[PDB]
């Protein structure tokens, strides 16, 4: 569907919000997110703290004002027209039924169904400390995957930060970790049919056929250059370097 | 849709759910097999009268014996006799689904054909139709080896149950996983 | 000592061999002489003929975990090659 761009600026700021707000896990610092949502890839330009109150002692009890967004967008629009409201964020890390109320408030203010944003203010788990949800509805809400863009100007300052293969595997466990547990969770949580829906694609393995072995067929030619890869290495430098040395070492006139 | 709301009456409740349970029959279907019978249409529907049938039909939705029911048949059900085809449609599919769901587990497909198809205890020359028909059953995939008398099959079979492959699941999938880490040691790291 | 090899050679050359021939091979007078060996060899046998259903030991525990060393070794090879690419630094 509309799965979205992610703005580090947002992400950072939202955490400084979290920081600034002195928010603890008792709370989730919330606020507007900005972008333009029309495309099958929504973009997140920006995002804004909505000064807020959250109480899960009584869930539906919590406080927020729109008049921010009122005053906000005006300036924001005046700042940039592309800022048009795409949705909103919060801290998280995880959902609370208070959300849905919060959710639909923005539906007043959004073109499409507005966007939740989970953050992990502790940035703990994985790729993203983040989720973004959109109500669907029997309610639905849903996370489409998202990611960062360039934002190179960001990436440039980002370049001032940091400083091939393996990781690709490294999630090998993750879902599989919780997964069977997740079963045994629900298994011994209730001790749904979706799970059985998950099931049949398990057989989708031990599948391997001679069809497999055709791999090496391919893998054969794959290796042809392995010499040639280094054959030119196998050729040039120290030939010439010796020459160059023979030049240089014989240079040595006076 | 009514599921959340709308208090009703039983004569509204069952009789609809009857007609529903009936329209299961005048469905019949892409089977189905199992259904909303789980949901509180049951006791509620069955009980008795044609619900007995409607329940016994759920039995035939499993048992699939004609004369456990073609016994039972009065007008209303014989009113559409095509269930006599549908129960064959059942029996096959009913046999099939578990024959499909389990019997091969070991990357299930073959089931091919005849004795396996007569293992539906519906005979071989009807197999030459019923088993022969696939999405001419509305459903089955795969194909026929006439000579070797082999069904080629593919999916278009959904299914259920629990407890079993549950453990198996993570095992292999943590198996490579763990073992990978051996290879998965230094590569892009180093 | 001879015949045990022939036994395998037979076992290699043959699945199902008449008990006469194998005795003829084993140079025995009694075939039950052989029949021991065959059964001592643990050879599948019906009347009058020594059978080899499995001429060999296939599977049987060790010689495992190495070749199939399909990618793992090649992955390490890759890894190595990639270190031959990396440690090339």
């Amino acid at each position: 569907h509309e799965k979205v761009t992610i703005a580090p600026l947002v992400l950072l700021s939202a955490l400084d919000h979290y920081e600034r707000t002195q928010t603890k896990e008792n709370k989730r610092c919330v606020g507007v997110i900005l972008g333009d949502a029309n495309s099958s890839t929504i973009r997140v330009t920006n995002s804004f703290a909505l000064p807020f109150e959250e109480d899960e002692k009584n869930s539906d009890v919590w406080f927020l004002d729109h008049n921010y967004i009122e005053n906000m967008n005006e300036m924001c629009k005046k700042i940039n027209a592309k800022e048009k409201l795409i949705g909103w964020y919060h801290s998280g890390p995880k959902l609370r039924a208070s959300d849905l109320k919060i959710n639909e408030l923005f539906k007043k203010y959004t073109q499409n169904n507005p966007l939740l944003l989970i953050v992990d203010v502790k940035q703990q788990g994985v790729g993203l400390p983040t989720d973004a949800y959109v109500a669907i509805e029997e309610k639905t809400f849903l996370h489409l995957p998202c990611t960062i863009e360039a934002e190179e100007a960001e990436e440039i300052g980002v370049e001032h930060l940091l400083r091939i293969r393996l990781t690709n595997q490294l999630k090998s466990l993750k879902g599989l970790q919780s997964k069977l547990k997740d079963v045994v969770e629900y298994l011994d949580k209730v001790i749904h049919t979706i799970l059985g829906k998950l099931q049949d694609v398990f057989n989708l393995n031990n599948l391997q056929k001679a069809l497999t072995v055709k791999t090496n067929d391919e893998l054969m030619v794959i290796y042809i250059s392995n010499l040639v890869r280094s054959i030119i290495a196998f050729d040039d430098l120290i030939e010439n370097k010796i020459q160059n040395k023979k030049i240089q070492e014989q240079r040595v006139k006076d | 849709t009514l599921e959340p709301s709308t208090s009703i009456t039983l004569a509204e409740r069952q009789q609809l759910a009857y007609d529903l349970s009936i329209s299961a029959l005048l469905g019949d279907k892409i089977y189905n097999f199992g259904e909303l019978l789980h949901h509180p249409i049951m006791e509620t529907i069955v009980n008795d009268s044609n619900y007995d049938w409607l329940f016994q039909l759920l039995n035939a939705l499993t048992v699939g014996d004609f004369d456990k029911f073609d016994s039972l048949i009065k007008v209303q059900i014989s009113k559409i006799p095509i269930l006599a085809q549908h129960e064959s449609f059942l029996r096959q599919k009913i046999c099939l689904m578990t024959l499909i769901e389990t019997v091969f587990v070991k990357n299930i497909r073959m089931l091919s054909f005849e004795d396996i198809s007569k293992a539906t205890h519906l005979p071989k020359d009807n197999v030459e139709h019923l088993v022969m028909r696939a999405i001419s059953l509305g459903l089955l995939k795969g194909s026929i080896d006439q000579v070797n008398e082999l069904v080629t099959i593919s999916w278009v079979q959904p299914r259920i149950i629990s407890g079993d492959q549950i453990t198996k699941m993570k095992d292999r999938l943590v198996e490579w996983n763990d073992q990978v880490e051996k290879l998965g040691k230094k590569m892009e790291a180093r | 000592a001879i015949r045990d090899e022939i036994a395998k050679n037979t076992e290699l050359s043959y699945d199902f061999l008449p008990l006469s021939n194998i005795k003829a091979l084993l140079f025995f007078n009694n075939e039950k002489e052989t029949e021991k060996f065959a059964l001592e060899r643990n050879w599948p046998i019906v009347n009058s003929k020594v059978y080899f259903n499995n001429q060999s030991k296939e599977k049987a525990d060790y010689e495992d975990e190495m070749m199939h060393e399909e990618d793992q070794k090649t992955n390490i090879i890759e890894k190595a090659m990639d270190y031959a690419i990396s440690i090339e630094n």
